[PDB]
RNA sequence: UCAGGGUUCGAUUCCGGAGAGGGAGCCUGAGAAACGGCUACCACAUCCAAGGAAGGCAGCAGGCGCGCAAAUUACCCACUCCCGACCCGGGGAGGUAGUGACGAAAAAUAACAAUACAGGACUCUUUCGAGGCCCUGUAAUUGGAAUGAGUCCACUUUAAAUCCUUUAACGAGGAUCCAUUGGAGGGCAAGUCUGGUCGCAGCAGCCGCGGUAAUUCCAGCUCCAAUAGCGUAUAUUAAAGUU
RNA sequence: CGGGAAACCAAAGUCUUUGGGUUCCGGGGGGAGUAUGGUUGCAAAGCUGAAACUUAAAGGAAUUGACGGAAGGGCACCACC
RNA sequence: GAAGACGGUCGAACUUGACUAUCUAGAGGAAGUAAAAGUCGUAACAAGGUUUCCGUAGGUGAACCUGCGGAAGGAUCAUUA
């Protein structure tokens, strides 16, 4: 039960560049679930799993949606400034 | 303060052939462990190794002639070995159930005076056998030669004679106090 | 044969062999005692030291997980070491600036498994014993 | 390079639903236990030439 | 550590050598460059009424520090020996007990019938079927048959004791007087399991398992192996004809 | 003949039935002909030559497909003409 | 026949430099390594469409390119005049 994120670069091989929405930049792995079909983009929405380690850093475990987006107001997450 | 190790474990550990073999030792041989039998191999592998150098030697040599005819007779004296045998030529060609057929437990059985390797046992380690002014409760003996017509119950144990047992004298007085009187 | 067969060149063959010995690397090990004087551990067998902070390693391909190890000062040489800890949950039981005794792997001083550049591991804490403490034969006393 | 999280550790040894210890018997004291043993795969243990069969099998 | 060849260690119960905080010097005496002698400096520490004064456990215990790691602030000169003026005294030499799973030896925690049955080579019979020896289990409880582990008059041990090795009186029907520690996918001995999870937690020296019928996990059940021991880490050796 | 893993090899034969003389180099792969000291060099560079760390295969040979903007190849308007 | 004492020898120790060996702190810098599923080129696995590679020198975003002499471990064991 965590928050989300937004990548913002890319590296390669099992490294993506984020930004999570709180104003934390990490280096987050693909899920290994979500890889099989999913690819990362440098522009959207991502859940990365982080636990006791200070989290400096997630994984990458699913992807989302833009078309949602709109929605995201609805999301009751993103403020009225996303 | 000299102390030495009397078994020796087999180089390798899961040989299914090697294995059943030791199981039907210890159930013929109302053996307790591995260790039970591993003592033995080990106790038997010493001897072999003894025979093999001494054949080796020049026979007439003092050295061979001295020693083999000690070894030889040492083993006759248990009986584990016999005379044409009784020779070192003999000893190359021999086995463990050879000495392990000398141990008190399986001699309890052996004449009646157990009817089981089982029996035998617990029978030897509960103090029911002298080898004849002596109690021996070492199941693991070596019953020499001459030796084998003195093994027999001890003087005082039950059977034996003597009382009854600190189980039967607490049923004599299990039929005494109750059904006697009040 | 590559080697002399004369009687006398006793001192030739004798030599030669030192000077090939060096190539193995037990041998060059023990001469040069390196344990001594590279290794983390002193040449022991065991080392105690305090934990800094709780890692989450990232386990090598093809495998996937988060691996949890602490960081360590030895006390013996203030050297600084990451070690492993083993078992479900474990890291539970140690905190930071805790103790611990480590130990290797059984590699040899090469790393294990999936586990990257991590050589050792976690044995006790509260002096006391992760077995016992995951098992609950004994606890995180305080 | 690590960053990423501890929240799940230990989440299948405390998901593992407890199970008693029940009980029974006691298994039999040194050489008596090798005895059963003994009987139960050499004497018993005739065993049949079904082109074997196994020790820890259900049906 | 064993083919044979070899391979490695040796501080450590004996021998030879060396030192008693570090360095140096010296007295005595046949023998000492002695430290349970002395003396200086050097490093350390202590008492003091502050001028002074006294000290060296790499002796026995014990304590701090150190660490992965190591025992009583216990009894005795009776044994074994030593010394002295000495038969007679004195000996933390040394013995003696306590701690002591370095490690090594012996090897308990349950044996025998009976019913009762479950069974197989043997014989008889065309078959069905029946008998039968060797017995193992498995209950049903029986049934008589048992021993120290504890406990304990007495006695032994020995300087005096302890323990052992000794024994009257007690001490075995299981729910015990209650055995463990690793493993069960391959190597590798042992689940073509049941619940749970779903490449998560974990497992896994190596190869590899787990992404919803998991024989690798997590637990039970069951089974294996070694067994009063077994696992783990590490130096090193064997394996290694990979010196 | 015989050798070798084979490709091959009258020497790469006479090697477990392992012993004619002598000399040199190697002990998994990477780090690396690298660091560092010495030496030689006008210079460019050469010789000697580690480790930390890294990693479970690196590599050889033969066998077979797949595939080729390699050679002789073919076959079909799902190819061209 | 003592303290003391003349001068000497041994010479601990102390103070300052030199010497040699071994070990060890360090802002930063530059290698190599891992390594690996990233970015930019195509330098040399099918003649990889510029055969490949060695020695060496100069040069280039980067793989690399190029001359001069080698090799085939090549794409030729042949050239039939």
């Amino acid at each position: 039960g965590q928050e989300y994120a937004q990548v913002i670069k890319m590296l390669g091989n099992g490294r993506l560049e984020a930004m999570c929405f709180d104003g934390v930049k990490r280096l987050c792995h693909i899920r290994g679930k979500l890889r099989k079909k999913v690819w990362i983009n440098t522009s959207d929405i991502i859940l990365v799993g982080l636990r006791d380690y200070q989290d400096n850093k997630a994984d990458v475990i699913l992807k989302y949606n833009a078309d949602e987006a709109r929605s995201l107001k609805a999301y009751g997450e993103l403020p009225e400034h996303a | 303060w000299v102390c030495r190790k009397t078994y020796v474990t087999p180089r390798r550990p899961f040989e299914k052939s090697r294995l059943d073999q030791e199981l039907k030792l210890i159930g013929e041989y109302g053996l307790r462990n591995k260790r039970e039998v591993w003592r033995v191999k080990f106790t038997l592998a010493k001897i072999r190794k003894a025979a093999r150098e001494l054949l080796t030697l020049d026979e007439k040599d003092p050295r061979r002639l001295f020693e083999g005819n000690a070894l030889l007779r040492r083993l006759v004296r248990i009986g584990v070995l016999d005379e044409g045998k009784m020779k070192l030529d003999y000893i190359l060609g021999l086995k463990i159930e050879d000495f392990l057929e000398r141990r008190l437990q399986t001699q309890v059985f052996k004449l009646g005076l157990a009817k089981s390797i089982h029996h035998a046992r617990v029978l030897i380690r509960q103090r029911h056998i002298r080898v004849r002014k002596q109690v021996v409760n070492i199941p693991s003996f070596i019953v020499r030669l001459d030796s084998q017509k003195h093994i027999d119950f001890s003087l005082r144990s039950p059977y034996g004679g003597g009382r009854p047992g600190r189980v039967k004298r607490k049923n004599a007085k299990k039929g005494q106090g109750g059904a006697g009187a009040g | 044969m590559g080697k002399c067969r004369g009687l006398r060149t006793a001192r030739k063959l004798r030599s030669h062999r030192r000077d090939q010995k060096w190539h193995d690397k037990q041998y060059k090990k023990a001469h040069l005692g390196t344990a001594l004087k590279a290794n983390p551990f002193g040449g022991a067998s065991h080392a105690k030291g305090i934990v800094l902070e709780k890692v989450g390693v990232e386990a090598k391909q093809p495998n996937s997980a988060i691996r949890k190890c602490v960081r360590v000062q030895l006390i013996k040489n203030g050297k600084k070491i990451t070690a492993f800890v083993p078992n479900d949950g474990c890291l539970n039981f140690i905190e930071e600036n805790d103790e611990v005794l480590v130990a290797g792997f059984g590699r040899k001083g090469h790393a294990v498994g999936d586990i990257p550049g991590v050589r050792f591991k976690v044995v006790k804490v509260a002096n006391v014993s992760l077995l016992a403490l995951y098992k609950g034969k004994k606890e995180r006393p305080r | 390079k690590v960053h990423g999280s501890l929240a799940r550790v230990g989440k299948v040894r405390g998901q593992t639903l407890k199970v008693a210890k029940q009980e029974k018997k006691k298994k039999r004291t040194g050489r008596a236990k090798r005895r059963m043993q003994y009987n139960r795969r050499f004497v018993n243990v005739v065993p049949t030439f079904g082109k074997k069969k196994g020790p820890n099998a259900n049906s």
